[PDB]
């Protein structure tokens, strides 16, 4: 992709005790206009991971297929052995790196949650083949609103439970509806701890506009 | 960069300057602008530092490999010719290397000049580099072929101090060779701005 | 750039009821060398000096408009100039150009006419001050000067020591940078006197 | 593409400069003068962009011939210099910028022999020895190596000397011919043109 | 493209292929040459209604070096003319003309490579 | 931005969102976008925020003194003609597109759109990046005879419906209503806001 | 730059951080951009900060001579059509971005001015390179009539957010507190990087510099 | 149109000591004025008695240290040794010159133990011209450090100055104080330090805290 | 151009302009641009003509070959891919939207989205260039469980609508109607298209 | 910015160039060589790109060498002037154009002496007289002025002369020596080399 069409705006994602959450919103947009208002911009790899992807929806569905095919043709052996979170992610920077090197890129920013051997999982990759793992990530216009509140948190306490990760997700997504022109008030919460990936949505924020009287 | 090289009654003498620059930056004070080849066999480089030592590494094990096959060494005029197709191979690629390669062979001492665009001189007396006219200027005005060694020695060391002075890409060491019959010898490693202290203390 | 077509550092260093300043003496356009004794540091009062790095034609202008304006102003307010004023003067003298600018980034230091008190500075092309209690620098090594000014600079500096850190600063910067150098002056302005210095510098 | 050069000894100054007036390819004069006579002690000698060059020059010359009628003195070398960069850093930034590299040349009673260096952009050196053009790059380094502050007027015109010679071997351009002139006490001397 | 082995080992290490080319070298004219001191000779073993000139087995490969052959004269024909062309590909990568050693080499090499 | 203004019998009404954008990034959420050039007369800001403000700013000044020498309140024809004079003579270096609407005793409630410097009565005039979106809605569900309160449902889920398509577009909704007993100026938040089909 | 504003119960609260860069480096790590307009109008600059500076000291100035001739307390709403329109005259070129609070005969107010001459009166703002995570905190926590300690809370935690958040931000937090009985300038409220401190032995013995000439003017004389 | 390449910061430094080497970096990893990650360090264990640091484009660090990594095992696997600090240094400056045309947007310095037992530094630039050094400093504040090292380790401008030799405990506090200064005045530096020392023991790793902002 | 979609129980309804234009030319005033695909799948064109006729050409014969091959008639879901594909594969040089809905025996009607290689199943779908213009009426409209006829006279205003507002679209407007009975091709002519506001 | 010029005499082709080798500002060689003996009567005088002149003026050499070699015969001077045509014509719409400008001055047996002229598009021309360069520009019309198809050798060496004295004195570069070459029914002659103080 040389110029992106649907694009979705920024992914959200935060390590808890005992897995990770992300976090992103349903829109497809085509500039300015929010063409599709309900499409899932967040991807169920295997058990242990799960993929929210900005960036170009079209680059995200082909990505999405060649995925859940290398995932079928890995659970067609029964062999034991399965794709870590951090497997994927490494596969990921490759793709991405091949992509950007041909000089014909997929359009997208990742973020990749796992749960895998009591270790929580989550790390980035870019168009570029930019990648790393961090505490927290926000992707586009989020790594200006999102994630200095996601590490003001995390810096006063570094370990959340599921439910504290949960509720400054939430908050960053009503933060994400207010200043990101970008963005639509439906979103989807996915977590990945020992029981699998669970998708929740769609979800909405209750937005407070007391201020047009100040 | 500067870098000269000029054939005299006692062989040949070759100069060059150590500054790399990054911009207006000195990325590197003091780089080895000269290529041992084998005891008969020298290349000075300028331009880009990476094409200069990918370029005349890769003529070096072409030389080597020259010996291997035929038990003798490579003449400097097939030495400067395999560096000169390397360079027409690859025309219009962006390469920048100014290069001399200097030795003695059957047919006594040998100077070339080669170009990145494939050009080879051969010739008595070359200067390469952004510092090449400052050089070009004392070694044209100091020069006789019957300089003793000495005399040689005192006119390269000079070339390169001076044009150090002048050209902002241009500093570090002097790098000096003498090629006599026998093979090569480094002469020195000076610091240039000793030597223009030196000059200025004379005055 | 414009600012390296001539090339040239130049810094200010606070110290202990006294101030240092100091440049390079090379004038050269791009890679040529032209004179190795080009004076960019000008004196507007016993204890205060300008130094001026950049574009030399304005380096020149900047010094000489300068220099006019602070002798109607100490003709008309019958006293030498704060090092503070001197600063504004040159803010004003900048930006009255905001849109078609001297390219030259001033660095003020002098000791106070009466308080005796130490006052370094610095402004940018378009005249935006910066007053620091350390040190300030100017020129196409600015990255070269902070390195060595973060690293070598102490609080309360005596002359000789100041003269040393100074002295370490400018030769040890200007020695990585191409376009600048051919000798380095120093001055160490003090209550009872001025020190003038003139280093033995790299001549490349 | 001209040539500049002046070498300041302990109580003259030295310049010389080209006898090329070229178009294009063309060598149209082969006797030019580039310089300009601006009191009985000083020359500017002028290079750069085709009509800029005597239309600056013409300009300095009368303006400082009008300040010996106004005042009955002439300007000295150092006034001469820096009035020259005033016009020519006034004119930078305004519609009308003049393409000129230039030297002045003078002997002042009080202050003895001085030559100045001064570019396009108005900064000016004062300078032991001096050149402009290409030519520049190929001599700047013989003055570096036999230039001495004591060099007496003999010596300093087979320095010159070494310089065109220079130039006949190693510069591109034709440059055949050199006008010489060197200023003293007693004013400004017209010295045997070099040729080859 | 024909791809087939045409020159294979045999049972006791023979090389038939190039043991029956021997057999037609054994059949040409017989091709002397003697090196003297400053000068090298060759002389072939030789129809009226002929022309002498179109049939002459010794040819120049370069100005300094020369060659005569024995055995099928339509494949040396060919070999003549890859010499021919090395000699000067061989001026115009390295300057210098071709030793006698450099060309028999290639030659040889030649030869060699269409055994393998 | 999307701004509305409609004509009844007796007054007017105009409507906008309430985001302020530079680009991706939301500025302000909250901003109104209705302006009063006089006591009944009031103009709907688009395009370039600086040059819309300036050039209200100035139609403002101009109407007061306007009024003041007419002894009368300016006519909503003389406001119209006074913002579409100053968007002509610079039409090439302003870049914002003010809508005047309000009331006269002369010609009553009145619509106005200023266009690149061009004048034209509307019976309603929808401007703003969001007007797009909403060009085939305003065909279909405009109706002539409507009441002040069919009027402000009508600019109400117009402004809606574009909010939810347009990104440039969000926030609030502010509501005037100009007429003969003066100016009603309302809120509708952006949790109360009529829904439609949003998937 | 990182420059918030936020209006409280009894007044408004200004803040900023203390760098300055010169493209990716830093040139100041204590400058002052809260400047004074009047003794109960105060203003943040950020973007050209010689814009910045020259735009604030403008409007002092007008300030203190409308107030001069007026003879009343300045007005916010005053130095808001100053700046505006000398900013719309300029089409942008003065890089000015600045937060305008104060108090005056009609209660707090905060305005955001940008350099085309654009503004907005808003409850809480942000400008400057790390404006999106200080109006992330602002949007996150802040709530109508908050209490002079709650809202230098809040102030606080929204410029550090960008301190630490925004490369072209750091430093200190400084505040602004106006009331209706004044204003308190709080220079360094809080220092979010402790004292950063280092085995710093770097003397040079007397001697180390080779010196060339030496010349020694004495001004005793004149003393 | 699409740019292949991105900025993404750091600073990197090694020293060679008689019988020591030090390698050391920040680890801010950045993209325009944000901080991705404050927990990138830029050092990579090679073998041990050699580590590469690794500064600029970060698609290109993490490609070119998978490179270096796969090509040590094809080496092992077929001359049954582990590559040379020397040998490595000139297999890199290869690897990167087969990039000449598309080059990797990657500043290295080796650090390690030559065959002598001594510390080697090789320093190179993105398309692979490299020498050995006894120091240097690469990346964003590169220039601000490197003035320093030429005076305090090369002892340049100093008249009358013993010149003793660098011990390990005298370069461990010079590389804390560089990065300390580079941290203040680089928007690119910060968080933290990791120091890597070679010796024939092994490798040990210091880290230390250095500005957030 | 404006193209449309809806899914109904047992079916789907799809509609077109007929304006075909070169700039301000109109080219051809009367073209269909609704194709079969197979015998129960149809796509709607849009965007470039060259384009849009290539990409369907390969699409039904890539189709046909599919159905003989599984001895059944192709899934609208295959028909889909198949387009999604080939608009995928040389998205940097394909500049049209195919619009792709018909029935199956396991799905029923169902309208997919190919826009720029993507794929997305929706209840309705709207393209083209008029489609900017009816985005805000589409969402007012659209109320699930449409019958058949209701299905025809949202698209056919809807259509009306945007052939009016867009210089693009116009001419008669083009239904079809697939179920599991068959097709229905119908034609509103430029003469009897519904009337709105239109001033 | 080089020199190359060729007189067409009743039976021999006198011919000449510059012996400048230069870079930049400077003048790297002033006894360089710009013709190439393709056989015993063809001389190739070849100007123009850096890389490009001794690139294809020795491809050229040694193919015409090749074709001696293979069959006991030298190429006639038309022959080997559009052998050289058909070569640089290829090269032009390829990725490796040559931008080289030429003279292929010859004798041959049956058609007596020849000059051709080649721009580097590959246009040939057989001409009396021809120069190449910026010099061409000023020498001319000194040709088209003197020039007379029965010029007896010690004439056209006088007319070369008049031509090399006009570059001397109105030509910008410096250019002070020149090669000088003539060929007849026995093969090509070396001159002595025109020179100026
Ligand atoms: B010279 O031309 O200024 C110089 C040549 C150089 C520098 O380092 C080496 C090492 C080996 C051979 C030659 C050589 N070039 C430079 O200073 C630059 C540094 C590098 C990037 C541009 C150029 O090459
Ligand atoms: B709209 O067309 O998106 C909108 C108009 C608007 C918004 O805020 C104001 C304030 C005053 C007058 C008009 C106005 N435009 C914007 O919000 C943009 C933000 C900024 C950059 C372009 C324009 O001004
Ligand atoms: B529509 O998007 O404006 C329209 C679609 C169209 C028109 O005619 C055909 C024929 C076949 C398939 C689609 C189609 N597009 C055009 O009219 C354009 C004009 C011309 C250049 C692009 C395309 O063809
Ligand atoms: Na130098
Ligand atoms: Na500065
Ligand atoms: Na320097
Ligand atoms: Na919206
Ligand atoms: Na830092
Ligand atoms: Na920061
Ligand atoms: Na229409």
């Amino acid at each position: 992709t040389q110029n992106p069409m649907v694009t979705g705006t920024s992914v959200l994602g935060v390590k808890f005790e005992g897995g990770v959450v992300i976090a992103a919103d349903m829109l497809g947009s085509y500039g300015s206009l929010a063409r599709f208002r309900n499409i899932s911009r967040i991807m169920r790899v295997n058990n242990s991971t799960m993929l929210g992807a900005s960036g170009d929806y079209a680059d995200f569905q082909y990505l999405k297929q060649v995925l859940g095919q290398m995932v079928i043709d890995e659970e067609l052996l029964g062999d034991g052995h399965s794709y870590s979170p951090r497997a994927i992610h490494s596969w990921l920077t490759r793709a991405m790196y091949s992509r950007r090197s041909k000089m014909n890129p997929l359009w997208n920013t990742m973020v990749i949650g796992g749960y895998a051997d009591g270790e929580s999982f989550l790390g980035y990759v870019d168009m570029l083949g930019v990648a790393y793992e961090a505490p927290s990530l926000a992707t586009g216009y989020g790594a200006y609103l999102a994630q200095p509140l996601l590490r003001e948190v995390l810096e006063k306490q570094p370990v959340l439970s599921q439910t504290e990760a949960r509720d400054l997700v939430e908050r960053c997504m009503r933060v994400l509806y207010y200043r990101d022109a970008r963005s639509y008030n439906r979103f989807q919460i996915a977590t990945v701890t020992e029981k699998g990936v669970e998708i929740e949505g769609p979800l909405s924020t209750e937005t407070n506009w007391d201020i047009a009287h100040m | 960069t500067t870098t000269l090289a000029f054939k005299f009654q006692h062989g040949v003498i070759a100069a060059v300057d150590s500054r790399a620059s990054a911009g207006s930056y000195i990325s590197a004070l003091r780089v080895n602008k000269v290529i041992e080849i084998n005891p008969y066999l020298l290349g000075t480089m300028s331009g880009c530092a990476a094409d200069c030592q990918y370029w005349e590494r890769l003529l070096a094990k072409e030389c080597r490999l020259y010996y291997l096959r035929n038990g003798e060494r490579i003449s400097v005029s097939a030495a400067s010719k395999l560096l000169s197709n390397m360079m027409c191979q690859y025309r219009g690629m962006g390469l920048s290397m100014g290069s001399m390669i200097c030795g003695w062979d059957k047919k006594g001492p040998g100077l070339y000049y080669v170009d990145e665009h494939g050009t080879r001189l051969s010739g008595n007396m070359f200067s390469t580099g952004s510092g090449n006219t400052y050089a070009y200027g004392v070694m044209d005005s100091g020069y006789r072929p019957n300089l003793s060694p000495e005399e040689a020695y005192d006119l390269g060391r000079r070339a390169i101090a001076y044009a150090t002075h002048r050209d902002s890409y241009s500093g570090g060491v002097v790098n000096m060779y003498h090629m006599k019959e026998d093979g090569w010898v480094k002469v020195e490693s000076t610091d240039v701005s000793d030597l223009l202290h030196q000059y200025r203390e004379a005055n | 750039s414009i600012m390296s077509y001539n090339g040239g550092a130049v810094m200010a260093m606070k110290g202990k009821n006294c101030v240092a300043i100091a440049a390079d003496r090379r004038f050269g356009i791009q890679a040529q060398m032209v004179t190795t004794d080009f004076q960019k540091i000008f004196p507007m009062g016993d204890r205060l000096y300008i130094g001026l790095a950049g574009l030399a034609t304005d380096v020149q202008t900047v010094a000489q408009r300068l220099k006019f304006r602070l002798n109607l102003y100490e003709l008309k307010e019958g006293r030498q100039i704060k090092p503070y004023t001197l600063m504004s003067m040159v803010a004003n003298l900048l930006y009255e150009k905001r849109f078609g600018p001297y390219y030259t980034e001033p660095v003020i230091a002098g000791l106070d006419p009466k308080t005796f008190k130490p006052f370094i500075c610095s402004l940018d092309l378009i005249g935006c001050p910066m007053v620091t209690d350390d040190f300030v620098v100017s020129g196409t090594c600015a990255e070269q000067m902070y390195g060595m000014c973060e690293s070598l600079w102490e609080p309360n500096m005596d002359p000789d020591h100041l003269f040393e850190t100074i002295s370490q600063a400018m030769l040890n910067a200007v020695d990585r940078d191409a376009v600048s150098g051919m000798g380095v002056i120093v001055h160490i302005i003090e209550k009872d006197k001025i020190t003038t210095r003139t280093l033995k510098a790299r001549m490349d | 593409m001209e040539y500049l050069i002046g070498i300041q000894g302990p109580d003259y100054v030295l310049v010389a400069s080209d006898r090329v007036a070229a178009s294009n390819i063309v060598q149209m004069k082969d006797d030019h003068d580039k310089m300009f006579k601006m009191s009985e002690k000083i020359l500017l000698l002028c290079v750069g962009e085709a009509g800029d060059t005597v239309q600056f020059a013409e300009y300095i010359q009368k303006n400082v011939q009008l300040y010996k009628m106004r005042n009955g003195y002439e300007l000295s070398p150092t006034a001469a210099a820096n009035f020259t960069r005033r016009n020519l850093a006034d004119c930078l930034r305004s519609r009308t910028p003049y393409h000129v590299n230039l030297l002045l040349a003078g002997y002042d009673e009080h202050e003895g022999p001085a030559l100045y260096y001064m570019d396009y952009l108005a900064a000016l050196a004062k300078a032991p020895f001096a050149a402009h053009g290409y030519g520049a790059f190929l001599t700047l380094s013989i003055l570096d190596r036999y230039y001495t502050p004591t060099i007496s007027r003999e010596r300093a015109v087979e320095l010159l000397r070494k310089c065109l010679e220079e130039l006949q071997k190693r510069f591109i351009l034709n440059l055949p011919t050199f006008s010489v002139r060197i200023i003293d006490k007693n004013g400004i001397h017209d010295l045997d043109n070099i040729s080859f | 493209s024909y791809d087939r082995a045409i020159t294979v080992f045999s049972p006791d290490g023979h090389l038939f292929q190039v043991e029956y080319a021997q057999e037609a070298v054994k059949k040409g004219s017989t091709a002397v040459g003697v090196r003297g001191r400053d000068i090298v000779v060759l002389g072939v073993e030789k129809a009226k209604l002929q022309d002498e000139r179109t049939v002459r087995k010794i040819c120049a490969l370069d100005d300094n070096v020369c060659m005569a052959f024995a055995g099928l004269t339509a494949d040396a024909r060919i070999v003549i003319n890859r010499a021919r062309v090395e000699c000067q590909s061989h001026r115009l990568t390295v300057e210098d003309p071709v030793t006698v050693e450099y060309i028999t080499r290639y030659i040889a090499s030649l030869k060699q490579r269409y055994t393998q | 931005t999307t701004i509305m203004a409609v004509e009844f019998d007796g007054g007017v009404v105009m409507g906008s969102d309430s985001r302020v954008s530079a680009g991706e990034a939301v500025v302000n959420r909250v901003f109104d976008k209705l302006s009063p050039l006089h006591e009944r007369i009031y103009c709907a800001l688009s395009g370039s925020a600086a040059d819309a403000q300036a050039v209200a700013d100035m139609a403002a000044y101009q109407l007061e003194l306007h009024g003041i020498e007419l002894e009368e309140p300016p006519l909503v024809l003389a406001a119209a003609n006074v913002v579409r004079n100053i968007s002509y003579k610079y039409r090439e270096d302003l870049s914002a597109h003010l809508m005047v609407a309000g009331w006269d005793q002369r010609e009553g409630g009145q619509v106005y759109g200023t266009l690149g410097g061009m004048l034209t009565r509307q019976p309603f005039a929808i401007g703003g990046s969001g007007s797009t979106f909403i060009y085939g809605y305003v065909d279909a569900a405009y109706k002539p005879g409507m009441s002040p309160e069919e009027c402000r449902r009508f600019t109400t889920d117009a402004i809606a419906l574009a909010m939810s398509r347009d990104g440039s577009s969000g926030g609030v909704i502010y509501l005037v209503t100009i007429t003969a007993a003066g100016v009603d100026h309302r809120v509708i938040l952006g949790n109360e806001l009529p829904k439609f089909y949003d998937e | 730059t990182t420059i918030a504003g936020l209006v409280f119960q009894d007044g408004v609260i200004l803040g900023a951080d203390t760098r300055a860069t010169n493209d990716s480096v830093v040139a100041d790590k204590s400058c002052e951009k809260i400047h004074f307009i009047a003794p109960k109008i105060y203003c943040c600059g950020a973007g050209v900060a010689a814009d910045a500076e020259m735009t604030t000291r403008m409007v002092a100035s007008k300030m203190e001579l409308h107030a001069l001739s007026t003879g009343r307390e300045p007005r916010v709403a005053t130095v808001t059509r100053i700046l505006r329109q000398t900013l719309f005259r300029y089409q942008g070129h003065v890089g000015a971005s600045l937060i305008v609070g104060g108090v005056d005969l009609t209660g707090p107010q905060l305005y955001g001015v940008h350099p085309h001459g654009s503004y907005s009166r808003l409850p809480f703002t942000a400008l400057g390179s790390g404006q999106d995570a200080a109006l992330a905190v602002l949007e996150d926590r802040f709530q109508p009539n908050m209490t002079l300690e709650a809202a230098q809370g809040l102030l606080v935690e929204a410029v550090t957010a960008g301190i630490l958040g925004d490369l072209g931000s750091g430093g200190n937090v400084d505040a602004c507190v106006i009331t209706k009985t004044g204003a308190k300038l709080l220079r360094t409220l809080s220092s979010p990087t402790e004292p950063v401190k280092r085995s710093g032995r770097y003397h040079f013995v007397p001697g180390t510099t080779a010196v060339l000439t030496q010349t020694v003017k004495p001004l005793t004389l004149e003393l | 149109r699409f740019s292949p390449y991105v900025f993404n910061g750091g600073t990197i430094l090694a020293i060679a000591g008689e019988d020591f080497a030090i390698v050391a970096s920040d680890t801010r990893l950045s993209e325009g004025f944000s901080i991705h990650t404050r927990d990138s360090p830029k050092c990579y264990k090679l073998t041990d008695k050699t580590v590469i640091g690794c500064s600029g484009f970060h698609g290109d660090c993490l490609t070119l240290t998978k490179i270096i990594e796969a090509r040590l095992k094809m080496y092992k696997h077929s001359n049954n040794k582990a590559m040379t600090t020397g040998a490595i240094a000139a297999m890199l400056s290869t690897i990167l010159y087969s990039r000449r045309f598309f080059p990797y947007y990657v500043y290295n310095i080796i650090g390690g133990l030559d065959e002598e037992g001594k510390g080697a530094v090789y320093s190179f630039d993105p398309v692979g011209s490299y020498q050995r050094d006894s120091f240097k400093a690469g990346g964003s504040a590169s220039a601000m450090l490197q003035p320093l090292l030429d005076n305090q380790v090369g002892f340049k401008n100093m008249q009358n100055v013993e010149h003793v030799p660098l011990s390990l405990d005298r370069a461990m506090r010079l590389v804390k104080d560089v990065f300390i200064s580079a941290a203040e005045r680089d928007v690119y530096t910060g968080d933290a330090l990791r120091i890597c020392i070679v010796t024939k023991e092994g490798i040990r790793e210091e880290t230390v805290s250095l500005r957030k902002d």
